[PDB]
This record gives C-alpha cells, structure tokens and sequence, in this order.
C-alpha cells in the first residue's frame, strides 16, 4: 500500500511557463476563472490531507482481556459460576464460595486489562501536526484579481502568491519571483534559505528552484507560480500519509512478554486437564473435578505478574523523566537497551544547527576555536595584535545583530536577526572580545558596499576608535581567493610585511586543509586610507569606486560549520563500545556529512572510503577492491537507483556508514534495511524529514528543544534538554531493567509450586486441603507485589555497557533455565516448607501425619459432627474447619517466611548478597510491609470470616525458617560454583 | 532431542534424583523432631474442640431425618447408622475385670486413674449396658434418637448448680453428678421422652475423664436415649437438644457445640 | 489442677491478636521509616 509511496517523485520542472498551463488549464497573468476553480475542486477535492482510520479504545481495552492468562482467569471466573449453579439447584448452598470467587476473578482479569492496556499505549497525532502546515488562507488570482481563499479550496491550476513570512499553501511551479528565499528544512532539514526563481536548475525536482513546496515558508521576498498538486499529493502530504500509515508493530519487550505467557499459560493447560482426567480416574465427581480445576487454575496462573511488569516499567520511566528523558510509550523504556543499531540525523541531533566559527588563520598559524554549546573547550589566541585587527572585522564588517531582550540567556544561545555567517561571527567576537555592540559605537560606520553576488566581497568604512587618528579605516570580507587578489601586505604578528609568493602559498595550504575539514572559509581584510588623501570630511560614494579596493592588506582567514554538540563525540563511542553499530542519515551534502561524521567518531580515524583509497592511491574507483574500504559516504541520488539487495550489501559490508542528501523515505529505506538483517534498530532525530523513519524505528528518539512537532509526534521518546548522552543513559536504563525483570519474574513464579503442590496432593493422598484459593491471591496479589516490584531498584551485577547487546532470537525474558530454577529447584524447597507448618499444626492439634492419609472424605463430611484424631478425641464439623483454615493461614505465611529468602536471592543472578549487599531500601521495604499485611491478615478480627485467616500461636511463624534458610544458602552455593567456574554446567543450566 | 543432548539429560536426571532425595530426606528429618515434641497419650492443644460437640447416631442428610412410617426402607437408612453405634455397646464386647469395670447403676462421681501416664496398664473404663436404653429394628414410627458427648482427654463435664433458675426447673436435678440434656423445638407439638443410665436424662459423670485411645482402648463413653412420640404427623419439627454445664457452651457458627439439630417429619 | 482444670481447653486469641495487631503495625512504621530514607 505504502510502498508507492517509498519512491522517489516525479514532477514537471522541465516544462516552459506555457507548457505547463496547457497541462493544467491554466492563466499565467489571469488565473483560473472562479466556475474553473470549483469545477477542478469537485473534481480533484480539496486541498486538505486526510487521517488515517484509527482503532477504537474500546477494541483496544477488550483485545487485552483476552491474552493467555486473562483466558485462563476467564476459564476460572465462569468455572466458579459453572459449580455454583449447579449447587444453587442441587442442594441449597446457602455459601458465596463460587459466586464470590467468580466475581474476584472477573474483576482481576479487569483491573489487569487496565495495566496491560497502560502499557500497550499509542500517542500518535502525525497526520494532525502535517494539517497545522497548512495554512488557514492562500492569496490567489483568479479573473485577473487577487484574493484570499481558504488554502483548502486551493486546486491545481490556479496562480497563486506568496511573500516573506508565509507557508507555500501547495506545491508550485514557480513562474515569477523576487529575492524569493524559501525555508526548505521540511525536506532536508536544513534551514539555510534556498532561491526560488522560473528557471529550472536542476534535474531533480526537490534541488530545482522553480519548484516551492507545500510544508515549507518563504522566508523573503516575493513569488508566483502554478499549482501542480494539491492535498495528499503533494510531496510532503504522501510523506506525511506514509508516516501516518506505517504500520506500528510489536515491541521486543512485548514479544518476551507472550513469549512466557505461552509457556506459563501451556503448563497451566497441561497440569490441568493432566489432573482432571487423573481425578475422574480416581472417582471425583464432576462437582468436585471442577473445584479442583478452578484453584489449578489460579496456582499456575501468576495473578500479579503482568501488573507487576507496568510497574516495574513505569519506575523505570520515572527515573529517566528525572534526566530530562520523556518516554511516550512505557515498553520503549526497555527498547534502547536491546538496540543494535543507531539510525541518526545529523541537524539539530548530532550537531547544534548553528554556524559556528571552529578555525582562523592568522600569522601563518591555524588557530581552533571552541564550538561547543557550554565552551567546555580552551583559548586559543589574546596576545597576537593580529588577533585584535582580525577581530575588529568580524564585528565591524558585519551587519548581523542580537534580538532585543536576550541579555539573560547565553551568547551561543540567543536569536540573531542575519545570514547565518554573519551570526556566527557576531557570536564569535561577542565572546572573546566583549560587547560587539560596543566596537561598532567607538567605530562609526560612515559607508557600507553589502556583500553582492558579482563583487563576492562587503566593505566598510569606519572612523577609527583611535583619537590619535580618528581617520578612516576600510574593511572587507568575501571569498579568501578574492580577497587575496585584492591584498599587497600581510598583518604579521601586529606589523604589515609584503605578500611574497610563499605566505600566499601557505595561504593556500591553509584554505585546503579548512575546507577539508567541511567548514565554510571567509577572507578577512583591512587598509588604513591615507589621512592627507581623506579629510574628517571626505564624501565616500558607494555606488561608484571612490576609494580604493586593491593594494589592500590582509589580516587572515576564518572557517566556521554546525559543530556536534559537545556531548556527542564521546556519547557516539559509548555507543559504539556497548556494540551499537552507528550510521549517519542526513538530508545534508555529503562534504559536510563526512566532517561530522570523522568529528563525532561515526568513521573512526583511518577508515576509508573507495573514493579515499583512490585518490591516495591516484588510481581509478574501479580498481579499488571495495572490500579494502570499511567506511563509506552513499548520496541519496546514487542510493535511489539502488536495489533493496543492494543496500543490504552496503550494510552488511561496512561498519561505518554515511548516507547523505538522504530524503524521507530513503530514511525509512535504510531503518527497514537495517531491521530486514535482524536488528533493534532506534532513530534519532528532529525533523518533519525524520518522521517516516522514527516511526518504523524499533524505538524512536527526538530532540526536545530543537525538534519540530511531527518529529515529536513521530517518536516514543523525547530528549528535553537536547542531552544526546541520554542516549547512552536510555540504553543502559534499558539494559538493567531486562535484567531485573527476570529477577521479578523468577521471584513471582517461584512462589506458584507451593500453590500448586498443595492441590495435587489433596487428590492424590486424600488429606485435607492444605492452602485454599482464597489464600493464593493474598499472596500473589498481597504480599508477594511490593517485594516483587522492588527488584526493579536493583543496581548492575556488572558492566553493562561492556557487553555486547542482546540476540533477541536466542537471548529471551523468560527461559528454560528460569523456570528449573523457579519451578523445580526454590519452589520445590517452598512447598515443603508450606506443608512442614500444615502438619505441625494438625499434629499438635491432635491429627498426627499418619492418621490424615485418606481422612477427607469423613473431613469434609458436613454430617459427621465427630470425627476421631490419633489421641481419640471426638471433632464437630466447623471445630476441625478452624484447624484447616489456620492451617490454610501459615502455610500462607510459610510462603511468605521462604519468600523472604526468595527475594534475598532474586536480587542477584551471579553475584553474591554479600558483594552485592542490602543498599536497596524499597526491598527492605517490601519485606517488612509484606510481613506487616500477613500478620495483619491474620490477626485483625474479622479476616477469618473475609478472607478465612485465622490468627497463628507465635511457634507458628518459625515453622518455615529452617527451609527460607536452606533456600539462601542453597543458592548461594550454586552462584558461588558459578563464579568459580565460568565454564557453564551451572551457568547454562540456571543461570536466568 | 527437545532440550538438550543424552549426556546432558542424564545430568539433569541425576542431578534431581539427588537433589529431590535430600529434600525428601530433610523433609522427614523435621517430621521427626516434631514428632519428637510431641506426647503419645495427650496432644499439645485442646482449645479447639474445647466445649464439647454433641453428635448423635442418625445420619442426617441435613441436620434432618425425614421418612415414612407407611414404608419399609424409608427408615432403613437411619437404622443402618443407629444399629452401627449400638453395636458397639454389646455385652459379648464387654468382657471379664480387663480392661471393663461394674461401676454404680445411679448417676456417681468422677473417677480418677492416675496421670496421663504409662506406669500402668490399659487404665480401666466403666461398663455401659444398652439395656439402660429402655425403649431401643428401631422406632419405625416416632424415631427413638441416639446422643453423644464428644471424647477430650481429662476433661471433667460440670453439671450446673441449683443455685438459681433453670430451664427444666429443679425437676430431678441430681445436681452433684448429672450433665443434663433438654431437647425443644413455642411449636409444642410433641412428646420429649428420655433414656439413660439410672434413668436419668443425663451423662453419669463415672465416665469421666477420659484417658485417651493410648491409655484407655475399649473405652465406652455414656449415651442418651430420645424418644419422640409426637403425635403430631407430615410436617417439619425442629427440635434441639440441648446440654447444659458449666464446661458447656454453644455458637452460632458451629451449631453442634453442646447442642443438636434435628428436623424430623413423620410425613406418612 | 484435678478436676478444676479448665485452663487446660482455654487460650487467650484476645492476646495474641492484640500483640499481633501491635507487632503489625510497628513493622508497617519500620518499613515507612526506611523507605523514606530519600523518597
Ligand atoms: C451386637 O449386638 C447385636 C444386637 O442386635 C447383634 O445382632 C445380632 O445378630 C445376630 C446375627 O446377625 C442375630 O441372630 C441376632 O438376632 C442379633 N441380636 C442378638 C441380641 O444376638 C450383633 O451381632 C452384635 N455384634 C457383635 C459384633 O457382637
Ligand atoms: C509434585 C512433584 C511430584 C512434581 C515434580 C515435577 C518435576 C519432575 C519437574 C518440575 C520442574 C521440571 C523441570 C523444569 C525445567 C527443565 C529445563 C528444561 O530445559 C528441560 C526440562 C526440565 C528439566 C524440567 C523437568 C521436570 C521438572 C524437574
Ligand atoms: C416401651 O416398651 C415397653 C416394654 O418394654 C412398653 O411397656 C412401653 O409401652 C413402651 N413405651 C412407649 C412410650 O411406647
Ligand atoms: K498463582
Ligand atoms: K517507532
Ligand atoms: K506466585
Ligand atoms: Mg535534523
């Protein structure tokens, strides 16, 4: 459906002014006729962009109500309701039991759905933030007048006007224009304004100057032209469809999550239709082999899990919201941790978007200056006279000034009314010189020529500062090579010297090896005019050489680019060193891609390129093995007649990659490329050019200050300081969070056997019910809750981000190892120490072990109002029932007792407690609020009528402590053998 | 295969087999210090059957025995239960000075053996003759009900003292050695006839205390004959029989804590 | 005691679920006091 839309466009550039009226019915003077215009609009309709069809919340609640163990819960809530009714006509049950139980249930799978359905959210209004494009109203000439009509009854025909200051309403064929520049960071994002003119200039419709685009402004000046789309489309209105329309997709997180509930929900099924038939085989009656099941049911499933993960996810959130990080969609907090592979623009993510002075020549010498944001960098020049002379240029040669009330908020910060370079040097001078403001004041400017496509220099005249002179000095800047035809002396070191051919060699050298660098060099030169030539009154005429322009003496050079922001550098190598392989996308020129490519560490330093190889070598492309070049720099208009084969072989065959003048969709091209290998990959970004590719990126990330609003639309995470190292944080974050979900989950499951195990004994030894389903959800929905979540504040058991990110074919949440240890190994030692206490209690009430074997039946037998324990004492029927429901009451707390020892060991997977320690204090927390709920559950009065929990004698609660020891140290010993040995007998058998 | 290779599900099976056989054998080893703590002739609490539990010998379906006098096995059923408690009661099972003792026809005293110890026999328990069960196949029509006292170990069952009102007002109050029981349905639509040792509508407290199955097998606790000649017919009576004492108490809860719950019907 | 020992078939739930109640509670403040050693 959207793969039309992966393509690259058509237009028509190439057709004359006349040739495209034929095309469109169109007047070039006149305009369309007002019956025309609405002709074509009922036939074309309106020029408005449409939102896709959304699912609706409530589909959206119910789809989770539905996922393994909301069915099983189901299967339990209907099965209690099932036994009810038929007691409710069989024998009147005057009892709640089943119906009770049967709305808990309902209730569980609900209240799950919301935490589920919290988790699974979708905050996604691209379509919207592409309409706010649009403007309300287009100026357009129909019946040879001009008039404003809503942009949405806009069609393709009609002669349409725009100025400075407003959105191009449409996509136009420009057949008129004056000093029209156009804002085109839309496409590219890059906000460096672009001509518009009526000749074709290019091939390629989107580098063309007669073509305007709809999501784009001009920026100054004046302009005509023709309608050729309209709507949905238009270029940025199919790219805003094709971001709108992809297809979301399942996280890893919550691929690992129905991964396990497959397995719980399997073994669950299994155990228990197993123990149904096996229980009709021993004679049960349907009545009874339904009540079994029910509490089958809710010992396998583990109630309190999935609400758990939310939680644990949340938190995780939280913190990060700390360090400027907002996270949209709660699972993409585990995402980054998982990602393989960094897709990243580089305007206004990589780097600042802002032209920034990095280098100057000046006596001989390259001088580099401090590009970043903070100036964390050094000085480079004060002393030299040369400095003062070159400085004094960039501020008076310059017409660029700060914006009114600013003086709060730093230099490299505030908004500047100029040409970018202008900007760039005002911030320079302003900074290492003081107040600009100031030298322009002590060196009134008398006489200006503004830099001139034909001159391709500015000059000025200024009174000198100097009241020893107070004579006229002359400035100029432009082109270096031009400016060096125009220079007889050179400012050494603060006296003038002659331009002999070997400082205008290393002239040269010096302008290479900057515009090697990618950076943007300007010549800077001054003259002091002769005072007997040039009276305090001497008229200079602008317009006509009145003075000299030759013979000149030049200062030096000055080089400036968008420079990274200060953290990137060392944010992409922590990257790179935690096995995140890099890639840079950027609409940007490939010159300037590279730079930054070498500057942030995206090619690392002696990498090469093909193209590389064969220069140094000085021989053809075509005979340079590809093979021998790591690195490579692909142009968008090369990587358009690439096959999708092809562009997995440049993935595949490079570690350091460099797409560049990259449009939209090429972005999503390479994103699904790199995920068409097997990897997480994550988007990083600002731009409405970024949209489609944060979209189908595993995890997107935008930049918050910098980034438009359909970037922020577009992603699942939002940077609000513009701090790229929270990159390397989210990761990380991303990381430990895996890692303490297993120990979450190892924790929650292991508790399920002493729920089980006490079932399956009821059948197969006849004894009286040791643990009720009442007593399972106190503990997994009670105690075990605030223990469990607590495992998410767990510290790394080691470096992290010193290994390599996870396979998510074989690296899962929930594995075999898990669940031997969970299930066969701790859970096992739980429920023996669960029954321990039943048959303390029974023993010391009188029902000695011996004597309970095959006793239910007379047990549960509401007649006999006398049954005989060993000592020959005679029981009522509710007397014996007090006895099993404390029994039912401290076998729930044995749970709680080894659940103590369980959380103790869930803390670490490898490491000891005692290298580890106890620094988690939510984890102390949950041990002493669990221990609290029990004793309170127990002991308040009325819970034994609720809940059936009756309070125990204190010999009651050490039943267990001997198993929650054997547990510590069991496991302790077994990490020990571990760490001994990495070898993998213990390792790759339980190591979580 | 599945998981693993052979090599590696032997390991695995090993492993378990051990590891589950040292779980089991701990299992057992706190099993037995347990059993270590405990006496074999007294169990360590009593407080939960403490106030005694009043049961009788038709099996209820529902605290209920409802049947036909007009029809041969509409009552079989109860006198299945019935005839199973008497059984026990025979003369043939009562035999010699060991381990039974001849002890007063009328109502006596309590009788102590010692302690609850083994420094002697098989200690020796009174004889119960069901022939003290005067009037009762069974009541075929006007059911002749069978009480019991639940068995506690050293228990000492306190009759009331005259001191102030009682129900049955002073009527045949053998105060010093009889734990009554007045049965009730108000709905006086009956007739309450009592059996028991020396005639009375008691428990003679000669049977008392009780050693436990250990110290005392054989062991014959004393019954109460009912007999409900109503002459009303086909309707549903509740009648409780009640006991009284000062170890004797009731709840709302267990309504067999010193009590009964009987819903006859004679629907013939 | 002989035939007065009614002690024998009595415990003391009120107690117990007193002490219980307080033992609780204290852990409830305990836990409150750690946690909020930082929020
Ligand atoms: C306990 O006493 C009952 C009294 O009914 C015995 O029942 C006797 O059963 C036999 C054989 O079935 C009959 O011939 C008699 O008529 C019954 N009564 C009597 C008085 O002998 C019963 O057998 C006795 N049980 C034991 C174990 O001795
Ligand atoms: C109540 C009692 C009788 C039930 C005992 C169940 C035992 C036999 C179960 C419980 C957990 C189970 C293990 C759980 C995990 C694994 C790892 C997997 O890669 C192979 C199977 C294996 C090794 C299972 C084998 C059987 C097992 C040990
Ligand atoms: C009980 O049986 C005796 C004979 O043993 C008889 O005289 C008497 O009438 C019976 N009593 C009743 C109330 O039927
Ligand atoms: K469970
Ligand atoms: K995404
Ligand atoms: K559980
Ligand atoms: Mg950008």
């Amino acid at each position: 459906l959207d793969e039309l839309k992966k393509e690259v466009s058509m237009d028509d550039h190439k057709l004359s002014l006349d040739e495209l009226h034929n095309k469109y019915g169109t007047d070039l003077t006149r305009g369309l006729t007002n019956a025309r215009a609405k002709e074509i609009l009922a036939r074309d309709g309106p020029n408005s962009l449409t939102p896709p069809p959304t699912t609706p919340e409530w589909i959206k609640f119910c789809r989770q109500l539905f996922g393994g163990f909301s069915i099983l819960l189901w299967i339990g809530a209907i099965l209690c309701f099932l036994a009810y009714g038929i007691q409710a006509a069989t024998e009147d049950e005057p009892a709640n039991d089943n119906l009770y139980l049967g709305v808990v249930l309902s209730t569980v799978v609900i209240v799950t759905g919301c935490f589920s359905y919290y988790q699974e959210a979708k905050s996604s209004r691209i379509m919207d933030s592409f309409k706010n494009m649009v403007p309300q109203q287009a100026l357009v000439i129909r019946d040879g007048e001009k008039s404003t009509i809503n942009a949405e009854f806009v069609v393709a025909g009609d002669l349409v006007e725009v100025k400075g200051g407003d959105r191009i309403p449409a996509d136009l064929r420009i057949i008129s224009a004056h000093g029209c520049k156009v804002d085109n960071s839309s496409l590219t994002g890059e906000s460096e304004p672009q001509t518009r003119s009526p000749e074709f200039s290019s091939e390629n419709p989107l580098e063309t100057r007669n073509i305007a685009f709809f999501s784009t402004n001009c920026v100054e000046g004046t302009a005509r032209g023709v309608v050729v789309y309209t709507g949905d489309r238009t270029v940025m209105g199919r790219i805003a469809t094709l971001a709108s329309g992809l297809e979301v997709g399942r996280t890893p997180i919550a691929i690992e999550i129905e991964h396990f509930i497959h397995i719980i929900t399997g073994v669950a099924v299994f155990l228990g239709v197993s123990f149904f038939i096996l229980s009709l085989i021993l004679g049960y009656s349907w009545l009874e082999a339904v009540i079994f099941l029910i509490g089958i049911i809710v010992a396998n499933v583990p109630e309190g899990l999935l609400a758990t993960v939310t939680v644990c996810l949340t938190l995780t959130a939280k913190r990060m919201a700390r360090k400027n990080c907002l996270v949209k969609n709660l699972e993409a907090v585990e995402t980054l941790g998982s990602t393989s592979t960094i897709c990243s623009d580089k305007t206004g993510t990589l780097t600042q978007n802002r032209m920034t002075v990095a280098h100057m020549w000046f006596d001989n010498q390259i001088h580099e200056a401090d590009t970043t944001e903070n100036q964390s960098g050094a000085a480079f020049d004060k002393t030299s006279a040369t400095w003062s002379a070159l400085s004094r240029i960039a501020a008076l040669c310059n017409r660029a000034v700060f914006q009114a009330g600013q003086d709060n908020v730093p230099i490299l910060k505030r908004s500047v009314a100029g040409d970018a370079s202008e900007s760039a040097l005002l911030k320079c001078i302003e900074l290492c010189c003081g107040s600009v403001q100031g030298m322009r004041d002590r060196n009134p400017k008398i006489v200006e020529i503004p830099f001139n496509s034909t001159n391709k220099y500015q000059l000025s005249i200024h009174e000198n500062e100097k009241s020893s002179e107070s004579r006229y000095l002359l400035v100029m800047k432009g082109a270096p090579e031009r400016i060096l035809d125009r220079c007889s002396t050179i400012l050494l070191n603060g006296a003038e010297e002659p331009l002999k051919e070997d400082m205008k060699e290393a002239f040269q050298n010096a302008y290479l090896e900057l515009g090697g660098l990618g950076e943007r060099v300007l010549g800077f030169c001054h003259f002091a005019l002769p005072e007997d030539k040039y009276n305090e009154g001497y008229p200079f005429d602008a317009d006509e050489p009145n003075f000299p322009t030759t013979d000149l003496c030049f200062v030096g050079l000055m080089a400036m680019i968008d420079p990274p922001r200060a953290a990137v550098p060392d944010a992409v190598g922590k990257c790179r060193s935690a096995g995140i392989k890099v890639i840079m996308v950027t609409g940007d020129h490939p010159i300037t891609a590279k730079a930054i490519a070498k500057g942030v560490g995206i090619i690392s330093e002696g990498n090469e390129t093909i193209e590389d190889i064969a220069a140094r070598l000085n021989i053809p492309i075509g005979q340079v093995n590809p093979r021998d070049a790591k690195a490579c720099v692909v142009h968008g208009s090369d990587l358009k007649d690439l096959s999708t084969e092809v562009l997995d072989d440049i993935l595949h065959y490079h570690t350091e990659i460099v797409f560049a003048r990259t449009s939209p969709q090429q972005k999503l091209i390479i994103v699904e490329g790199c995920q068409r290998q097997g990897a997480i990959v994550a988007v990083t970004g600002d731009g409405v050019n970024d949209s489609p590719a944060l979209k189908k990126a595993d995890i997107g990330v935008a930049m918050g200050i910098s980034g438009s609003d359909v970037s922020k639309q577009a992603a699942d995470m939002i940077l609000l300081d513009d701090n790229f190292a929270s990159i390397v944080t989210g990761v990380e974050e991303g990381r430990l969070i895996f890692d303490n979900l297993k120990k979450s989950i190892a924790y929650t499951l292991t508790s399920n056997i002493p729920e089980i195990t006490p079932f399956l004994v009821f059948i197969i030894g006849n004894v009286p019910l040791p643990l009720g389903t009442v007593t399972i959800l106190c503990i997994d929905l009670g105690t075990d809750m605030v223990p469990a979540i607590s495992l998410a504040y767990e510290q790394a058991e080691s470096d992290i981000m010193k290994r390599q990110p996870r396979n998510p074919k074989t690296d899962k949440l929930v594995n075999e190892r898990l669940i031997s240890m969970a299930y066969g190994q701790i859970g096992m030692i739980q429920a023996l120490g669960g029954f321990f206490s039943y048959f303390v209690i029974l023993a010391e009430n009188g029902f000695l072990p011996m004597d309970l074997i095959g006793k239910r039946v007379r047990w549960d037998d509401r007649w006999i109002s006398d049954v005989e324990d060993s000592f020959g004492q005679q029981w009522t029927y509710e007397q014996r029932k007090i006895v099993e429901f404390t029994c039912h009451t401290s076998f729930f707390i044995s749970i709680v007792v080894v659940q103590w020892a369980d959380l103790i060991i869930c803390k670490t997977r490898r490491n000891s407690i005692f290298q580890q320690g106890m620094k988690n204090k939510i984890l102390i927390f949950g041990l002493f609020e669990e221990t609290a709920l029990a004793a309170f559950l127990s002991y308040c009065p009325g819970t034994d009528v609720a809940l059936r929990m009756y309070p125990l004698k204190p010999s009651w609660w050490f039943c267990a402590f001997p198993y929650s020891l054997i547990i510590f140290l069991y496991d302790e010993m077994r990490r020990f053998i571990i760490r001994r040995s990495p070898g993998g007998w213990v390792e790759q058998e339980t190591y979580y | 295969f599945l998981g693993r290779t052979g090599s590696s599900w032997f390991k695995i099976f090993l492993f378990y087999l051990i590891f589950y056989g040292c779980l089991a054998g701990i299992f057992i080893g706190t099993i037995q210090v347990l059993l270590l703590t405990l006496s074999d002739f007294e169990p360590k609490y009593q407080d939960r059957v403490a106030p005694p539990g009043l049961s009788h010998a038709p099996y209820a379906i529902k605290t209920e025995i409802s049947f036909s006098i007009s029809n041969p096995k509409s009552y079989e059923s109860f006198v299945k239960s019935m005839h199973k408690l008497m059984d026990l009661y025979n003369e043939s099972s009562q035999a010699g000075n060991s381990p039974f003792e001849d002890c007063s026809d009328t109502p006596a005293d309590y009788i102590k053996r010692g302690d609850l110890d083994d420094s002697q026999g098989q200690k020796k328990a009174c004889r119960f003759s069901r022939m003290w069960l005067k009037n009762c196949g069974y009541a075929e029509g006007k059911p002749c009900v069978v009480a019991k006292l639940n068995r506690i170990i050293g228990f000492y069952p306190k009759p009331l003292k005259n001191t102030t009102d009682l129900p049955e007002e002073l009527q045949a109050n053998y105060n010093q050695y009889v734990l009554p029981l007045r049965c009730a349905a108000r709905e006086k639509i009956g007739s309450i006839e009592y059996f028991g040792l020396g005639g009375y509508a008691g428990f003679p407290l000669q049977y008392y205390p009780y050693y436990g199955k250990r110290l005392q097998k054989k062991y014959l606790q004393p019954l109460l004959a009912i007999q409900f000649t109503n002459l009303t017919q086909n309707m549903e009576l509740r009648i409780e029989c009640k006991v009284y004492g000062e170890n004797i108490d009731y709840s709302e809860k267990d309504r067999f804590r010193g009590r009964f719950e009987v819903k006859i019907e004679v629907k013939s | 005691e002989g035939p007065d020992n009614d002690e024998r078939f009595t415990y003391d739930y009120y107690r117990l679920r007193v002490v219980g109640l307080i033992v609780a509670a204290v852990l409830c403040v305990i836990g409150i006091i750690i946690l909020l050693a930082g929020k």
